[PDB]
C-alpha cells in the first residue's frame, strides 16, 4: 500500500502526510 | 650559412608555378607562405633543386593539395627553423592531402621554436618511422602524423648504413640520400652541425661550425649583417626574435602589406599583437589592455548575416565590428552556449541589429560585453534596431548584469506577442533612446497579445534541509477565484555560483537546465510544499516556484512566482578515497598515491592510514625445486503544450458544468602502526622489512574535531621486493673426509634473508674431466647443515656453491681444493 | 481577493439558509 | 442563477437570502 | 398489463424526503427528476425506505449534495431503461458531492440511448469499474469520471459474480456485494432478456419476466399498448414520447385544456403524422379549430424570439430548445470546451434556422474542426450590431479548419463587417472565399495576416525538383522556379529534410520545430527575379549534411510575405525518399582470435562499425611464423585463406601446436569494393607429448671411463630445444644432472661424460622446449668398465 | 528518482517530526 | 556543412558536370 | 587559398560555380 505508491512511483508531500501519527 | 638575398612580403601562390621560383633569389620570405592548388605539374620535372639564398620561412609552412612531388628535398633542403608570431591552423609544418609524396627531404631541420607538425590525409607518404619528432622540434605533444601508408607497415625505408647519425626504422634519415642529424643531448636547445656537434648557447637548429654563432642561421639571438647578435641596436626591432630590422623597415613592411602587417611590440617587429592588446597609433605599438579591447573586423561588404550556428563562428577574436549584423537563426539545441562562445566577446556593434524572423529564443543571454552601439548603419526610417516574427521571446538580457547605450536611431518592436510591454518600457530608458527626447516607433498592439508578465512572489513558510533531501513549504496562495488554481511548478537547478537565474541555460529550443516538479493546490490551511527525491550532499542548488491558473479569454495570469533562492545540502560523511595506489620503491620505503574523496562534504582535515606486517607465506618454504535532463526513465517528466491545453480545457469544462448546475439549482426569489597526513595525497612509509607484505588502509575525514566521522577504509596489499645484498654462502665451507671417503660439508646459510633460500646449487669439477652440478634441497640442507658427498675418487676437486634466494641467483663460491685420497 | 463561487459559495450559503429549505422553482 | 449575480466579488447577504424561498 | 401503476410528471424534491411517497404510486415518471438539498437526513432515514414501482424515465435525473444515502437500493431498484429525451449538459445522469453513498443499487437498468454520466467530487464511492458501460450504454465516448477516490483503491470492490472480461478487466462484475452484474446473450441486449439470464421476446427492452414472452415484458422498446409491448399502434391512438400510444380522446382533451387559459406553460396538442404533440414543424401552422398541423401557403416560418436577445450555446440542451425554429430575433455566441463532436446533433436541431437578427460570435473552439453544421442559412441580416460594426466574430479559435463549403453552400451578409484574429487553424483562403461569397461596397474589415493560419496550411502551389545528383553523402538538386507576381517579397526557400526510412512522413504544416519531431530546415536565399536565362533557370542547391547509406525524406517550401496579394501562398515540393550510397563495408570490429584446442583457432569479431552498404563475405588470410635464430643462442645451463559470409565466428584449420600465426580480417560490401584488413596474431597451445626423448639411448662405454651418449631428437620440436636435461646416477649416491645445450649436443652428437667409475649406472634424459618440457627417459642400465 | 526503504523512513521523518510517525 | 580538404574537392567535383573542372 | 577561403567562412554553391571551366 504505502510502498506501492512511493517505492515504484513518486509520492507528493500530501501523500507522505497520511502515514504519520 | 648566411642570407645574401632580399626580403619579400608573403605571396599567396596558387594555380601556377612561376611565383614559386621567384623565391629562389629571395632569402627571407617575410610574411605568410601558401603552397597549394598545383595540379598541372608532374613528378618528372624535378631531379633535386635547391636554393642557396632561401633559408627561412617566417609565418607558416603550408602544403595543401600538392601533386607531382616525390619528396620535400626538391624545393630546398636548407630549412632550419620555422618560427613566427603567425600560424596556419596552429601548425608549423602543414602536410595535408599530398599525392605522389613518398619521402621527406631537408637535412638542416632540427629545431622549431614555435609551431607543430601536421601530417594528415596522405596516400603514399613514407619515411616517417626512421626519424623521431623529438629533436627536430621543441615540443613533444605537437606532432600529429595520421592517415599515412607507413603507419600500417606498408612503406619501406632504407637509410645509409645501419652512415646517418643516431645519437621500418634503420637510421635517422629523411630520404635515402639525405641523413637526418640528431643532435647530442648536451645542449638540447641549439641544434647541431652536419658534423654532429651541438652549436653554441646562442645558436639554434642547424649551424655551420660548433660554438660559433657568427656563421649560424636561425638562432635564439638576433641576426644582422651576417651573424647571430645577442642584442638589437635601436631602432632595430626584434623581427621574429631572430633578426634586427630598423623602425623604418618595420613600418615599410607594415605599409606594404596594406599580408600580416608587422607592428612594434616589446621592441619586436612582430606582425601579431597577442590577446589583450590595442593599436597605439604613435608607432602602432601593441599596448596591453585589460580584458578584450577594440580591434577591426572586416565583415564582408560591411555586413554579416547570421542564421545558423556555423554562420556565427566567424565572429571570434573580434571586439569592434565594421558594419551591421542580422540575426535569423532558427531551431538548434542549446544555442546560447555556442552563441556566447563565438561572439560573447563582441563589445560594440558599429551598425544596427535585426531580429527579423528569429526563432528558438526565449531569453537573450548571448551578449555580456556589448555596451555601445555606434549606429553607422540605420534601417531607413531612423531606426537602430529591428525585431519581428518572434513568438517565443519572453525576456531580454538581465538589466543588472549588463549595460547598453545607443547613440542614434529609434527602437522598433513589432509582432512580438510574447514580450510584455514592461521590458519595452525598461529598454526605453536603459537603451538611451528616451533620454534624447525623441519618439521611437514601437508597436504595442501586436506585442503582448494573449500573454503577460504579471506575477507576484511566494514566501517559504518552512524549509527543512538534509544531506539527501530538501523539504520546502510556503504560504497558501490563491487566485481571485480559488477554482482557477491548478497547482504549482517547483523549478530547481544546481547552482555552483550564486549567479544562477532564469537567464542562464535554456532560453533556446531543445535545451533546458532547470528541472521541474509539480505540486497540487492546498486544501481550501495547510501549506503547499514539496520534498526532494534525493540529491548530492554538500551541493548548492537554485530553486523557485511558479503558479499555474486557469486563463481567461485574454490569457491573463494571476499566479505568483517566487524569486530564485540558493539552498546547499547538509554536510555528510566523507566519500571513499578514490584509487589507493601504494608502490614499494625500495626494501624499506613505500610511496602511496591516491585521489581525494568523490564528494568531500566539507574539508578533509586529515587522512588516517593503518598498516600491519604480513609474514611470508608458508608454502614457499615447503616447495623445493631440486536533453540536459534525465530521460532514461520518466516518473515525472517534462511538460509539453498539449498537456497544458488539455488540462486547461478540462478545468474550464468542469467549471462551466459546475456553474451551470448551480445556476439551475438556485434562482432569485419568485595496536597497528599508523600515520596521518593533512592536505596531502601522498604517504611514505619508512623502516619496513624487506620482502614483507603490508595491508595498508586508506580513509578520509571531513570532520575531525567535532566528531570522528570518516569514510570507509579502502585496503591494499604491498609486498616489498627482497634484498639482494648478501646472497653468497657465508662461513667456511667445512669439508670433512672420513675413512669411507665421505666428504661431509658444513656451510652456513646466508645471513641476510633476501626472501628465502629455495635451494643451494653446487658445481664441482674433477681435475681433467667434466663438471658436475647438484641441487641441495632445504630439507637435506638442514639435515646436514650443508651437504654430504658419498663416493669421491682420488685427486683434487674444485667446488663452487651458489645459494638461491628469492632475489635471484647469488654468486658462485670460490673453488675449494681437497685432494681426495684412496 | 477571494470570490464566493462553486463549493465555496455553497458552504458560504448553507449557514444563511438550508435549515428552513432553499429556493424553490 | 447564483453565479451570474456574484462570482467576481463578495456576495451580499440579501443575494444569499434570495436563494432560500 | 405491463404498467400497473400511474404516470408522474417531472418533479424536483428538495428540503424534504416525505414527498417520495407520491412516486411509489407510479411506475413511470415523464420528464426529468431531481433530488438534492437534503441537509437534515441521516443514513437510517434511507435504509428504512424501499420503493416498489418504477419502469422507465423519459428524461435525465439529478442527484446532488445529499446526506444519508448509503446505496441506491433505497430508491426504485426496478428501473430498467433510461432514454434521456432532455439532456442536462449533455448528460443523462449526474453524480456529484456524495458523502454517504458507497455502492450502487440499480441492478435492472441496462440500456441508455442518449446522454452520458458525470462523476466528480465523490470520494466515498467505489465500484465504478465493474459496470461494463459498453454493455450498459449505447455510447461510451462521453463518460466522465474524475476527481474521485476510486482513481485509487477505496473499498477493494470485492463481490463474491460472473467477472466477465469485455472492457479488459478481470475483476468481478457487480453493483452490490450480494448483487452481481446482470449478464444476457449479446443478441439479447437489444431485444431484452429475462432476470434469470435467458433471452426474451424481440419486441421488448431490458428485463423480462419469462423467456421469449412479449405479453409480460417490463419495458417496451418502441411502444406499449393493450398490456403488450407493441411496435405500431392503430390510428385511434397516436405516438407520444415514443414509448406508448394514447387514444385521440386524451390528445384532444389535453389540447382543449391548454387552449383554455386556466393553465399556463403549455402548447396545444395537434396531430402531425398520426401523433398528438405540442408543436408543429416548419411548413405547417397550428390552428385551434382542427387540432392538426394545417398546411401553409408556401413555406411558413417560425419567429423564435430569444430571451434577452442572446443565448450562448455550450451544450445540446440549449440547442434542442430551438427545434422547429426558422427565425432568430436575437444575437448568437458560441464556445466549446473539451467534449466530443456535436456538429451532427447541432445541425439536426438547428439546421432549420435560416435567418438571425443579430451577429454570430465563436470563441475558444476546441471540439469542432469546421462550421459546416448550418446548411439552410443563406442570409445574415445583422440587424443587431457589434462594437466596431462587425456582423461576425472569430476569437481564439484553435480547431476551426474551414468555415463552410463554397460549392454547395453560400452565405450573404447584408450589413456589417467581419473580425478575424487569433485563429491559427483557419487560413486566409476561407476568409477570402466567404467574403467574396457574401459580397462584403468593400466594407472596413480588420483581418490579421500574421496571427491567423500559423498552425495550418492552405498552400496549393507545388514545386518539383528538376536536377538531381547524389553520389555518397551529397544531394545536389534544382527545382522549377516559382515566384509571386511581386519578386521583392520573396524570402527564399526552406528545404525540409530528415532521416526516415519508413514512409509515413507528414509534410510541415505549422507544427513546432522545437519538440520531439524535427525537420532539418535549409534556408535557400531569395533570387528576387522574374526568371533570367543568365544565372540558370531553375534554382539549385547542394546538401552535404547527409551520411552514406541512409534514406532521407526531403521536400521544400517557398517563403514569401504578402500584405497586398491575397491568393499567394507559395509553393512546396513533394515528399521523396532518397537513399544515399555507401562506401566500402566499413572497418570490421573486434578481430580477436583465441586458440581453443591445440590444433584449432577460434576467431571472433563484430560486423563493421558503420552499417554502410550491404554486408557480404569476409576474407581472412593466414601464414605461419617461426622462432628467430637468437633463440638457438639461449640456455639455462600464395597464402591459405578462408571466407565467411555474414558470420561472427570462424574456425581456423590447417594448424599445429606451436608457432605463431599472422591473421587478418577484411570485410567487403560488394561481391568488389572492400576495405583495409585488420591485424591480429595467436599461437596454438603446446603439446608436451611430442617433445619427449624418443629413440634409443646409444651408450659408448670406452675403456677410458668416458661414456659417449647419443640420443635422438623428439619426433617434433616445439620451436627449438635450447638444452637437454640428463640425470644419471651411481648406485649408492644421489642422482646427478648435466645440462647439454645445442653446442654440446651437436658437438658430441648427444652427450659425453668423463670421470665415471666402475659399476652399473642408471640415467634419465628430459627435454626442455620453449613451453612445457619433455619427459624423463627411463633409467637405462650401463655397466661402466673397470 | 524514487525513495524506498531507508530513504522513505528518513523522508517520513523530515515531513512528520512534530507528531511522530509510523512506518 | 564545412568544405575543407576532402569535402572541398568532393563538393566542387560533384557540383560540376555542367562545366569542366578547376580546383 | 581555397582552403583558407572556404574552410572558414564556408563558400556557398554559387561560389563553387565560379570554379570549373
Amino acid at each position: 500500500g504505502i510502498v506501492e505508491q512511493c517505492c515504484t512511483s513518486i509520492c507528493s508531500l500530501y501523500q507522505l502526510e497520511n502515514y504519520c501519527n | 650559412h648566411l642570407y645574401p638575398g632580399e626580403v619579400c612580403p608573403g605571396m599567396d601562390i596558387r594555380n601556377n608555378l612561376t611565383r614559386l621560383h621567384e623565391l629562389e633569389n629571395c632569402s627571407v620570405i617575410e610574411g605568410h607562405l601558401q603552397i597549394l592548388l598545383m595540379f598541372k605539374t608532374r613528378p618528372e620535372d624535378f631531379r633535386d633543386l635547391s636554393f642557396p639564398k632561401l633559408i627561412m620561412i617566417t609565418d607558416y609552412l603550408l602544403l595543401f593539395r600538392v601533386y607531382g612531388l616525390e619528396s620535400l628535398k626538391d624545393l630546398f633542403p636548407n630549412l632550419t627553423v620555422i618560427r613566427g608570431s603567425r600560424l596556419f591552423f596552429n601548425y608549423a609544418l602543414v602536410i595535408f592531402e599530398m599525392v605522389h609524396l613518398k619521402e621527406l627531404g631537408l637535412y638542416n631541420l632540427m629545431n622549431i621554436t614555435r609551431g607543430s607538425v601536421r601530417i594528415e590525409k596522405n596516400n603514399e607518404l613514407c619515411y616517417l618511422a626512421t626519424i623521431d619528432w623529438s629533436r627536430i622540434l621543441d615540443s613533444v605533444e605537437d606532432n600529429y602524423i595520421v592517415l599515412n601508408k607507413d603507419d600500417n607497415e606498408e612503406c619501406g625505408d632504407i637509410c645509409p648504413g645501419t652512415n646517418c647519425p643516431a645519437t621500418q626504422f634503420v637510421e635517422r634519415c629523411w630520404t635515402h640520400s639525405h641523413c637526418q642529424k640528431v643532435c647530442p643531448t648536451i645542449c638540447k636547445s641549439h641544434g647541431c652541425t652536419a658534423e654532429g656537434l651541438c652549436c653554441h648557447s646562442e645558436c639554434l637548429g642547424n649551424c655551420s661550425q660548433p660554438d660559433d654563432p657568427t656563421k649560424c642561421v636561425a638562432c635564439r639571438n638576433f641576426y644582422l649583417d651576417g651573424r647571430c647578435v645577442e642584442t638589437c641596436p635601436p631602432p632595430y626591432y626584434h623581427f621574429q626574435d631572430w633578426r634586427c630590422v630598423n623602425f623604418s623597415f618595420c613600418q615599410d613592411l607594415h605599409h606594404k602589406c596594406k599580408c600580416h602587417q608587422y607592428v612594434i611590440h616589446n621592441n619586436k617587429c612582430i606582425p601579431e599583437c597577442p590577446s589583450g592588446y590595442t593599436m597605439n597609433s604613435s608607432n602602432l605599438l601593441c599596448t596591453p589592455c585589460l580584458g578584450p579591447c577594440p580591434k577591426v573586423c572586416h565583415l564582408l561588404e560591411g555586413e554579416k548575416t547570421i542564421d545558423s550556428v556555423t554562420s556565427a563562428q566567424e565572429l571570434r577574436g573580434c571586439t569592434v565590428i565594421n558594419g551591421s549584423l542580422i540575426i535569423n537563426i532558427r531551431g538548434g539545441n542549446n544555442l546560447a552556449a555556442e552563441l556566447e562562445a563565438n561572439l560573447g566577446l563582441i563589445e560594440e556593434i558599429s551598425g544596427y541589429l535585426k531580429i527579423r524572423r528569429s526563432y528558438a529564443l526565449v531569453s537573450l543571454s548571448f551578449f555580456r560585453k556589448l555596451r555601445l552601439i555606434r549606429g553607422e548603419t540605420l534601417e531607413i526610417g531612423n531606426y537602430s534596431f529591428y525585431a519581428l516574427d518572434n513568438q517565443n521571446l519572453r525576456q531580454l538580457w538581465d538589466w543588472s548584469k549588463h549595460n547598453l547605450t545607443i547613440t542614434q536611431g529609434k527602437l522598433f518592436f513589432h509582432y512580438n506577442p510574447k514580450l510584455c510591454l514592461s521590458e519595452i518600457h525598461k529598454m526605453e530608458e536603459v537603451s538611451g533612446t528616451k533620454g534624447r527626447q525623441e519618439r521611437n516607433d514601437i508597436a504595442l498592439k501586436t506585442n503582448g497579445d494573449q500573454a503577460s508578465c504579471e506575477n507576484e512572489l511566494l514566501k517559504f513558510s518552512y524549509i527543512r534541509t538534509s544531506f539527501d533531501k530538501i523539504l520546502l513549504r510556503w504560504e497558501p496562495y490563491w487566485p481571485p477565484d480559488f477554482r482557477d488554481l491548478l497547482g504549482f511548478m517547483l523549478f530547481y537547478k544546481e547552482a555552483p555560483y550564486q549567479n544562477v537565474t532564469e537567464f542562464d541555460g535554456q532560453d533556446a529550443c531543445g535545451s533546458n537546465s532547470w528541472t521541474v516538479v509539480d505540486i497540487d493546490p492546498p486544501l481550501r490551511q495547510n501549506h503547499p510544499g514539496w520534498l526532494m527525491r534525493g540529491l548530492k550532499p554538500w551541493t548548492q542548488y537554485a530553486i523557485f516556484v511558479k503558479t499555474l491558473v486557469t486563463f481567461s479569454d485574454e490569457r491573463r495570469t494571476y499566479g505568483a512566482k517566487s524569486d530564485i533562492i540558493y539552498v546547499q545540502t547538509d554536510a555528510t560523511n566523507p566519500s571513499v578515497p578514490l584509487d589507493p595506489i601504494s608502490v614499494s620503491n625500495s626494501s624499506s620505503q613505500i610511496i602511496l598515491k591516491w585521489k581525494p574523496p568523490s564528494d568531500p562534504n566539507g574539508n578533509i582535515t586529515h587522512y588516517l592510514v593503518f598498516w600491519e606486517r604480513q609474514a611470508e607465506d608458508s608454502e614457499l618454504f615447503e616447495l623445493d625445486y631440486c536533453y540536459e535532463d534525465s530521460a532514461g526513465e520518466c516518473c515525472s517528466c517534462p511538460k509539453t503544450d498539449s498537456q497544458i491545453l488539455k488540462e486547461l480545457e478540462e478545468s474550464s469544462f468542469r467549471k462551466t458544468f459546475e456553474d451551470y448546475l448551480h445556476n439551475v439549482v438556485f434562482v432569485p426569489r419568485p595496536h597497528r602502526p599508523f600515520e596521518k597526513v593533512v592536505n596531502k595525497e601522498s604517504l611514505v612509509i619508512s623502516g619496513l622489512r624487506h620482502f614483507t607484505g603490508y595491508r595498508i588502509e586508506l580513509q578520509a575525514c571531513n570532520q575531525d574535531t567535532p566528531e570522528e566521522r570518516c569514510s570507509v577504509a579502502a585496503y591494499v596489499s604491498a609486498r616489498t621486493m627482497p634484498e639482494a645484498k648478501a646472497d653468497d654462502i657465508v662461513g667456511p665451507v667445512t669439508h670433512e673426509i672420513f675413512e669411507n671417503n665421505v666428504v661431509h660439508l658444513m656451510w652456513q646459510e646466508p645471513k641476510e634473508p633476501n626472501g628465502l633460500i629455495v635451494l643451494y646449487e653446487v658445481s664441482y669439477r674433477r681435475y681433467g674431466d667434466e663438471e658436475l652440478h647438484l641441487c641441495v634441497s632445504r630439507k637435506h640442507f638442514a639435515l646436514e647443515r650443508g651437504c654430504r658427498l658419498r663416493g669421491l675418487s682420488p685427486g683434487n676437486y674444485s667446488v663452487r656453491i651458489r645459494a638461491t634466494s628469492l632475489a635471484g641467483n647469488g654468486s658462485w663460491t670460490e673453488p675449494t681444493y681437497f685432494y681426495v685420497t684412496d | 481577493n477571494q470570490h464566493l463561487c462553486g463549493s465555496h459559495l455553497v458552504e458560504a450559503l448553507y449557514l444563511v439558509c438550508g435549515e428552513r429549505g432553499f429556493f424553490y422553482t
